[PDB]
């Protein structure tokens, strides 16, 4: 089962396309945010053109003075903007690799008791795979299946004393009584030594 | 169209599956009309 | 009617309606909580007309990829399905008005009005949220519009005397990716 | 609340030659709405993260007998056409013209994808997920078990044997019924409890607010009214005081567009903290201190709140 389910993986990554989009989104944003500050550099601003050559080759400097600190001024502005925004995002993206930290340490390192926190189900192991700019982690968890039906009680009488099971839970199929564990179905007789 | 629209805020010839804020519509005005007192004496301009 | 106004130069647009303004003797012009002019007083008839702007909104515009088809569905947002622009007459600024823009399958729903997606009474995984539980999908050859679905129906046989418990187990793998670096 | 801006608008509105002037001054409106869109998206994120955390719609059975545990104030009411329970509306109670004009001056507000129906609906299938089968359900399928036996697992997860609650039923039931039944009064009691939803509402309320105020500034024209302005003076004039006017109206626009997100950033950080809490001390029993209440955590239940959740956490004091 383990080695089908490793098997799956490959085939599950290379059929889905969108599967790193959550990788992918950094890379647009930051591109898209450099785009935007290059494709800052051709407003005029109110200026007469937003080349600073034509400018100076076309005007004295008393008034090149006055049309330059617009350009000068908006473009500040817009560096100023960029900046903020890659502040909030890189707060953000420090919040991610604090998570990934920790979900190396209590997934990798050890093996964890809460709940969601490394895979869906009982967790097992965990392995870690490296990605441009990011982490893969392969949780491994135990999951149940096939279950049945049985008639149960808290206790069992028996010559005028009550008997609680030790680590299990009674069961019937119907006639006759057991004491089994709770995560998987394993019959036994109920005698002085599991109660 | 709407859609050449998309493609116009979209800066691209292609638009992937989603929805998208496209512009903003209103209700143009038809006339225009004017209110003025109805007072008509003419102000004595020529005194001054 | 949407038309512009000149009140002893207080230009303007908008639509000029009855009001029962409380005005005073003395009184010209209101305002409202922004600070504007809300409501006028006429200067020939002494009469209090409100004053409201043209009606407007937003405007989105739903499709699939370009790869899979070329038709689209537009919602015209927090807009009652009356008042949709009908005639294109010189009355709008958008000239992509839709090719019937009414008798078509016309939605009103909590987010606006939804015009070429057709409603249905099924209930189906969200594709393309649109707004207050509402959702659209391309379906077959056709856009259409629906409410989600939570999830499956189920029933838990509680019963007070009744247990269940697995025999067997499954290996299962998953996958997370998380961003570490810019 | 998700809130979108008309830059347009805002700045100019219906005037042609504002907009000319405002096309040279760069994509900044543009900027402007891909950021508000993209909160946008973060508050459906958000709420799907929180409450989505279930694939099944479990449902409770028609005979309310748990070995007298009651749970009558936290289940849905039938009667009710909101079909929420007695505390959920209690809450949806507690918290509370100008809209028109923030429409009018091109700020709108988006309605939520998931509706309050569908938010309680969750709710109610985690409720009935955990009350018939324990934890099971959250890790496969659910299978079911006495609520008895439920609570003997429990305490057996604390450290306490199973007979300590066989021989205490009637006891520990009545006085679970007894803590629950005082939650209501305590919350109807005190106005003052849903403080920290009502900030965040009183905050995003003020914001628009004062960007609305905004709009009434000479910032050094002759006037705040664009109509007089044109209506007064030639086009080469009127430049000079229209340029004014909209690096005013830009500068506003920008610093309420970076409050919002950092507003946003802290929003999306207590939802995940709510998320977390909902996967462990809902679909499990946490050991971790002080996580889920204060005590030796036992159970925690669900309730939806308007932009929130409220947990009641169960715990195990001990006393004497
Ligand atoms: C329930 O469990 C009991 C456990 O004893 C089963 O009883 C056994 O059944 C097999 C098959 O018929 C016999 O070979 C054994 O001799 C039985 N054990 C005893 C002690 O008599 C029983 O079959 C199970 N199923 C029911 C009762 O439906
Ligand atoms: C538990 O699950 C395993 C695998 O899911 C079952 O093993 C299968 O048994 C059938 C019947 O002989 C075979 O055709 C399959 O090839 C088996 N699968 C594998 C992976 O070996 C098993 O029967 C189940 N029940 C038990 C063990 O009681
Ligand atoms: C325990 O559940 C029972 C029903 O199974 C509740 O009984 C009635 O509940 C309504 C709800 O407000 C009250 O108006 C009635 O007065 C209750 N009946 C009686 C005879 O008092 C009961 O209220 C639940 N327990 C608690 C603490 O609410
Ligand atoms: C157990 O019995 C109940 C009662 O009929 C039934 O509804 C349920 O499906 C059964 N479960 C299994 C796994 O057979
Ligand atoms: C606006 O839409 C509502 C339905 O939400 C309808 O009842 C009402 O009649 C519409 N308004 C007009 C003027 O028709």
């Amino acid at each position: 089962q383990f080695n089908s389910a490793i098997g799956k993986i490959q085939d599950s990554l290379s059929s889905t396309p969108s599967a790193l989009g959550k990788l992918q989104d950094v890379v647009n944003q930051n591109a898209q945010a450099l785009n935007t500050l290059v494709k800052q550099l051709s407003s005029n601003f109110g200026a007469i053109s937003s080349v600073l050559n034509d400018i100076l080759s076309r005007l004295d400097p008393p008034e090149a003075e006055v049309q330059i600190d617009r350009l000068i001024t908006g473009r500040l502005q817009s560096l100023q903007t960029y900046v903020t925004q890659q502040l909030i995002r890189a707060a953000e993206i420090r919040a991610s690799a604090n998570l990934a930290a920790t979900k190396m340490s209590e997934c990798v390192l050890g093996q964890s008791k809460r709940v969601d926190f490394c895979g869906k189900g009982y967790h097992l192991m965990s392995f870690p795979q490296s990605a441009p700019h990011g982490v893969v982690f392969l949780h491994v968890t135990y999951v149940p299946a096939q279950e049945k039906n049985f008639t149960t009680a808290p206790a069992i009488c028996h010559d005028g004393k009550a008997h609680f099971p030790r680590e299990g839970v009674f069961v019937s199929n119907g006639t006759h009584w057991f004491v089994t564990q709770r995560n998987f179905y394993e019959p036994q007789i109920i005698t002085t030594d599991n109660t | 169209d709407p859609l050449s629209e998309t493609k116009c805020t979209l800066k691209s010839f292609t638009v992937e599956k989603g929805i998208y804020q496209t512009s903003n519509f209103r209700v143009q005005p038809t006339e225009s009309i004017v209110r003025f007192p109805n007072i008509t004496n003419l102000c004595p301009f020529g005194e001054v | 009617k949407c038309v512009n106004f000149n009140f002893n130069g207080l230009t303007g647009t908008g639509v000029l309606t009855e009001s029962n303004k409380k005005f005073l003797p003395f009184q010209q012009f209101g305002r409202d909580i922004a600070d504007t002019t809300d409501a006028v007083r006429d200067p020939q008839t002494l009469e209090i007309l409100d004053i409201t702007p043209c009606s407007f909104g937003g405007v989105s515009v739903i499709t699939p990829g370009t790869n899979t088809s070329n038709q689209v569905a537009v919602l015209y947002q927090d807009v009652n399905c009356t008042e949709v622009p009908v005639a294109i007459h010189a009355d709008q600024l958008t000239p992509t008005w839709r090719v019937y823009s009414t008798g078509s399958n016309v939605f009103q729903t909590r987010a606006g009005c939804l015009i070429g997606a057709e409603h249905v009474n099924n209930s189906y995984e969200c594709d393309i949220p649109i707004g207050a539980g509402i959702c659209a999908s391309y379906q077959t050859q056709s856009i259409i519009a629906y409410t989600m679905s939570l999830g499956a129906e189920n029933s838990v046989a509680y019963s007070n005397n009744s247990i269940a418990i697995p025999t067997n187990f499954t290996i299962s793998v998953t996958t997370e990716i998380l961003p570490v670096s810019m | 609340t998700k809130t979108s801006v008309d830059c347009t608008m805002y700045i100019c509105g219906d005037s042609t030659e504002c907009s000319n002037l405002l096309l040279q001054y760069g994509s900044f409106c543009t900027q402007l709405n891909r950021a508000l869109t993209g909160i946008a998206v973060e508050q459906d994120k958000n709420t799907q993260e929180v409450f989505a955390q279930v694939k099944q719609i479990y449902k409770t059975p028609p005979i309310k007998d748990f070995g007298g545990f009651n749970f009558s104030q936290i289940l849905p009411d039938p009667s009710k056409p909101s079909k929420r329970s007695p505390i959920e509306d209690l809450l949806f109670n507690k918290v509370t013209d100008l809209i028109c004009a923030q429409k009018f001056n091109g700020l709108t507000v988006l309605p939520p994808l998931l509706t309050d129906e569908m938010i309680a609906q969750y709710t109610s299938a985690l409720l009935a997920g955990t009350i018939t089968s324990g934890w099971t359900f959250g890790a496969g399928p659910a299978l079911q078990i006495p609520f008895p036996m439920q609570m003997a697992y429990r305490f057996n997860g604390i450290g306490v044997t199973q007979n300590v609650l066989y021989e205490n039923q009637k006891l520990i039931a009545n006085q679970f019924n007894s803590a629950i039944g005082k939650i209501q009064d305590s919350l109807s009691s005190t106005p003052s409890a849903l403080g920290k939803l009502q900030d965040v509402v009183n905050q995003n309320a003020q914001a628009l607010n004062t960007l609305v105020k905004q709009l009434s500034s000479n910032f050094g024209a002759i006037s705040s009214v664009l109509n007089d302005i044109l209506s007064r003076l030639d086009p080469p004039e009127a430049e000079v005081q229209i340029d004014r006017l909209i690096t005013g109206r830009l500068q506003s626009l920008q610093t309420y567009v970076t409050q919002q997100l950092i507003r946003a950033a802290e929003i999306r950080a207590s939802a995940n903290l709510a998320a977390t809490k909902m996967s462990e001390c809902v679909l499990g029993q946490s050991k971790r201190v002080d996580f889920c209440g204060k005590g030796y955590h036992l159970m925690s239940f669900p309730q939806s709140a308007p932009h929130g959740v409220v947990f009641l956490h169960v715990t195990y004091v001990p006393a004497q």
